[PDB]
């Protein structure tokens, strides 16, 4: 008697995958479905270098704090790497009024282009030069903040400034002033003459009038005094009026907004890779076809969507004999 | 399996069976041999790729966590920011684990359930002109050409042929 | 299909029965024609029902967007906020469009397992009182009474009276 | 021999839905729940008209400006809706303080009452009417806001102000004021006379004291003075007290809040429809028996929930032959 | 049920065996009385309990609602913070109610499919050598042996010994 | 003939399931997994009794309201307990300068070591205990908040205070201090003789000046005057430098924070139920096995999960017939 059969697939194969009812069940073929691996490196995006910021802060940068001249002139970036504690931020002591509403601002800029609005040869009723500080050393000499100018009494005297800058750019301006609080009545005397002294600010948006107030603080970087720090985005074709008889840290450079687009500031211990990458994550980048990964959850690029999982693997095949 | 075929009334797979998923091994006087069912193994191989497919460009709508950055008097939110992307995280998760878990446990029923069709279709053929040994083969109460298996495979097997010598041959 | 039965070895579906979804027919001396299996059809209805509600009042608890503004100086939140909105919306869209794929294909199999259960009910019954083409017919070994016909829809069909005609009529 | 079958339905229905394992798959009974249409109307809602503000801002609304004179008066509201970027919005430059929490607050209120709470007569040491300016004209002349007041010196002198106001009413006030930011030293005293200027103001609950900065900034609708506004809400039986030698611009109506319950503020392009509606999107209005619909996600009303999907469609019969 | 076995072509279920889920019931000349099958039973228990903990264990990931609290000058945020929680507190609910439901629904066509694939287990083995009511019970053409009976269940049952006495007892 | 049958099991069970397909479906055995009852007590957690603020808020607590002596030295609390409102909060009226940011804080400690950082009797050029007002009393007499001191002036003059404290324990101390707005001028310089008054404040992190804002306000607990309170974490080793010639309401005690770890600020009205527990809620305590709870979303401790289902019940068993 001739006999036929019914039968089924089976092999050598070891995977095993996972259900509702069972777990470990060695199947025929599988497909993983996650991608678990990275280069390690942070590389170009789409053959666009990040800008890696070494030990400084998007403060120490946008400032010109001296450590890090690295950045006086930055090409286009893909992203920006900032660490967790860079440590050259603000040399003299102080604060960056709205600090992370910029950061954000920058996540979405891919580059400037540094210029210069008000020349420190242009205060000729004042000292543009005088100007430092041991906290901000360069070279083992007294510095300061390369993009803006501690302006101080001239001859005895510090006559009103009304300075007005208007924006004849195409592009956006990122501009960066600010005031300094000092310790006692007598060093604002011995710095800016005038015992009670403002700055006021004003252009289409802005309105603003600082005082300076002294106090008594704890030394920081060997200062009791203190810097305080602003900015404003300055549309074309718009101007910036300043009005100040003491403590008026003056803008010298400011940044064209030359490229907008998608960007991300990223934070990270590593420093460029030299390499090329479509997907990057804090820890590496990622080359892969799988619909899945698990490294880090703040990417940039077309990334595969990220969960937290240790395997994910899709049973393609039937129950292994 | 819940439709008892894989690794039921058929115990075994076949690792000679190399062309495809499901299939036959017909035994006659002109030599064995084991031969893919095309038809069934393509059926399968049809909806398994969609499936994943399904699965892929299903979770393409997925929450992309984005970095932003708070000061220490800005706790509070910097705290529901975080609570608020863990949060989609682990939903997005619990998404993939969740889907690939059942339907990975479907995967398999659907080729319990296509062996079973499969043993279902010969069987509701051969009528009474073979025996059921019930454990996954036929054997004809008459001889069965090379030819004649085929036309098994193929879904044209004449009842009305051989309905002679399977009823004598009793 | 999973269970075999539409568009298996019932290889097509009857346009002239359009009593019910699933059912019969009949044809003996005294005519022919289409019945629909009402306790099955209305098994079946009572499912799908209950299916859509179900649906349907499990997206009530659904995420509603609300409309909040910021100002210039509010980037982050505002950022925060939309894809706060954004990501609940993304997930209530996967969960309905993954929920109605997966229930339109439990609910196809629900069509098939209910015709497969209707052929085995009969088929059960009759016992060897009728042979079985295998294509989704039942030929009775005696004739069947319209009335001994409508004993098998039923459920009450006697196997104990033409238990002698049929199997002295092979 | 008779013959018995088991058989299924087929029809001539054509409709198509997806599965896991198999897209169009031609159904014998399917249920479409996805709403798609709308009318294109803003409708009444349930009876009840939404406050549709033109070309007016709801800054432009509430502090009265001139080329608002529709919203005068307004009658109780479903919703309010208001353009993207509305023309009329704070004629003389300036800023409007905490304005999203005001919108916020709105989007909870039916209905304001506007009272006048300090008569526009009765201010005999200073000049009430005069009062205006070119940035804010009406019908070819000077005009200014009509909700408050922009009090000048009189006879040359501006005495110190010292008014209050008691919520004698059975429901909240929203009130509000402002102060004026002149451009230079010698139009504040143009103005007020008074060249050190003070406003303060307080409540059971707020206690404020406003000081005008002046600052040199660009102009805007012909001006470089700026207004800023303030708002509180005065509950019953508590007053609010002011206190200012200059740049004071004063009350003179204010809104009873006789009616609150749900509302919403609705950003459209859309105008009136002259129709009723139980569900109501920027983009007009939907009548649907429909669980799920597809058209805004921002809706009020007794609304199907909201996808993104192109289509859904639910199978209720069986695959068709 | 899907498979139709449990309150399908059996009936009903049996208040007296207690040992287990599904199992046997034999009746000869030396004895009746109930006897589970525990390789069927032990199947379903090992699957039941496996499911349960799966359940529990990707509910494990779920969020946990945080109370913060905002001055009235932070209504904005205290709404969106408000929504977010909502939010998150009727994903998270569905997401339990729905797979309950789904596992529910499963759960059951599993004890069903578990019948029949023992109902067919006894079918396969028993071929000729018995009748099939077609009511859950299996009529012997021969004798049965209390040991017979247990070797039908063991899987064991031999058909070449009664291949005799049931063929000529017809 | 001898016979064998199939069956399955069957019992007088009458617990019902839901399925997607059919609800109060009677199955043999079922799971419930909803844990739907507690014991309406607020319990110690692991043997870590909370905080029960009973009638004060955490203000009240914190500054020392004369209403809150029960709170004067606090054990370590695992959680802390506040009413919905408080009715011992700002004895004499006032704000809170970042009050729920504080709040948030308490959240992530677990206990508080106060200490005297700056003694009431350490005064000598003004006056210490005088100091005292109505809005505050103490069994019948005038009182004030007891963590800080309200300085007048001394045989009638302020002389300008430069104080400085140094953290010089382990651990952070959560530092207290305020300014007093008056409701006239005269007032003013009835209470601190200096019309022109200011608070500088500083510390490596802090700088701040605090000028006294006078208006004319509504009068709660009977004053028309306000305290403004402020405070800050000064880290060890840093001081905390004061300076002011009027207004000034000094700290006497600040908290040292001695453990840190998971608390939270639980809002109930219910009071310590003398229990133990390993998970509460703002209802009661939960004991159970149970994977999910439907009790209320804010809870403390090793919890089920919390769904808004009424009953949650899976099937183990088979149809029953
Ligand atoms: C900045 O400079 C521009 C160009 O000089 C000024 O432009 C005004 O308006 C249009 C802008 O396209 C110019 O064509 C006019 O010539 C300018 N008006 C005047 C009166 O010069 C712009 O006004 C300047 N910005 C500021 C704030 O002064
Ligand atoms: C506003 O006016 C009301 C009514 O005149 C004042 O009401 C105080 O307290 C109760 C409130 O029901 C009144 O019956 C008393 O007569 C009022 N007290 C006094 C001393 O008149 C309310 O105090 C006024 N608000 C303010 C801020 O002055
Ligand atoms: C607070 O007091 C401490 C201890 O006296 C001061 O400590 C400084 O630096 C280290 C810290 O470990 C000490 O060993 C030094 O002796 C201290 N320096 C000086 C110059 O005394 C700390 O500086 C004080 N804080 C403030 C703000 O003065
Ligand atoms: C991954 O990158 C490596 C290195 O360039 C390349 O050789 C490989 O083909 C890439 N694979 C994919 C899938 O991109
Ligand atoms: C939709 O509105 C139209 C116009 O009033 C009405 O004729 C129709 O009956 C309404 N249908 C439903 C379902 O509300
Ligand atoms: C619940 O607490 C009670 C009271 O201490 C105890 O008797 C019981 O055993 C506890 N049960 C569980 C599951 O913790």
């Amino acid at each position: 008697g001739d006999q036929i059969c019914i039968g089924y697939h089976a092999n050598n194969s070891t995977v095993q995958v996972d259900t509702i009812m069972e777990k470990n069940v060695t199947v025929t073929h599988a497909q993983d479905i996650l991608e678990k691996t990275h280069n390690g490196k942070l590389c170009s995006l789409d053959g666009v270098k990040p800008l890696i910021l070494r030990d400084c802060s998007v403060a120490g940068w946008l400032l010109g704090n001296p450590m890090c001249d690295e950045f006086i002139n930055v090409p286009e970036w893909s992203y920006i790497v900032e660490k967790a504690s860079p440590a050259n931020d603000l040399c003299y002591p102080g604060d960056f009024n709205d600090y992370e509403e910029l950061k954000h601002l920058l996540s979405r800029i891919n580059h400037f282009e540094k210029i210069q609005i008000i020349p420190k040869s242009s205060w000729p009723n004042h000292e543009a030069s005088l100007g430092v500080s041991s906290a901000c050393p360069y070279l083992g000499e007294s510095s300061f903040f390369r993009n803006v100018v501690w302006l101080i009494k001239k001859n005895s005297s510090y006559p009103t400034i009304k300075r007005s800058y208007n924006n004849t750019n195409q592009e956006d301006l990122l501009v960066l002033w600010g005031i300094h609080h000092p310790n006692d009545a007598a060093e604002q005397i011995k710095l800016y003459q005038n015992p009670n002294t403002y700055i006021s600010v004003g252009t289409s948006t802005l309105n603003q009038r600082l005082v300076p107030t002294i106090a008594t603080r704890s030394k920081v970087n060997g200062q009791s005094g203190r810097m305080e720090f602003f900015w404003t985005i300055l549309k074309p074709n718009d101007a910036i009026n300043f009005e100040s008889n003491g403590n008026f840290i003056a803008p010298e450079y400011a940044y064209k907004i030359v490229k907008k687009g998608d960007s991300a500031i990223m934070k990270s211990e590593l420093e460029y890779g030299n390499c090329n990458t479509k997907c990057q994550t804090p820890m590496g980048a990622i080359n892969s076809s799988m619909p899945f990964h698990n490294i880090h959850p703040l990417t940039i690029g077309e990334c595969p969507k990220y969960v937290k999982s240790n395997r994910l693997v899709l049973a393609t095949g039937l129950r292994n004999t | 399996g819940l439709f008892g075929a894989i690794a039921g009334f058929i115990e075994g797979g076949w690792q000679g069976m190399v062309d495809g998923w499901y299939g036959y091994h017909h035994s006659n006087e002109q030599g064995s041999g084991y031969a893919a069912d095309k038809e069934s193994t393509q059926k399968a191989i049809d909806g398994i790729t969609n499936k994943v497919n399904s699965i892929i460009n299903k979770m393409n709508t997925q929450f992309e966590a984005v970095g932003r950055e708070f000061s220490n008097l800005e706790r509070r939110i910097e705290n529901l920011n975080k609570k608020m992307e863990d949060g989609f995280l682990d939903v997005w998760t619990y998404n993939a684990e969740l889907l690939v878990l059942m339907e990975n446990e479907r995967t398999l029923d659907f080729h319990d359930s296509n062996v079973k069709n499969l043993y279902d279709k010969v069987r509701l053929q051969l009528r009474d002109n073979a025996k059921e040994l019930g454990n996954g083969c036929f054997e004809f109460y008459h001889k069965c050409d090379d030819e004649c298996m085929e036309s098994v495979k193929n879904g044209t097997y004449d009842y009305p042929q051989y309905s002679e010598e399977a009823r004598l041959n009793r």
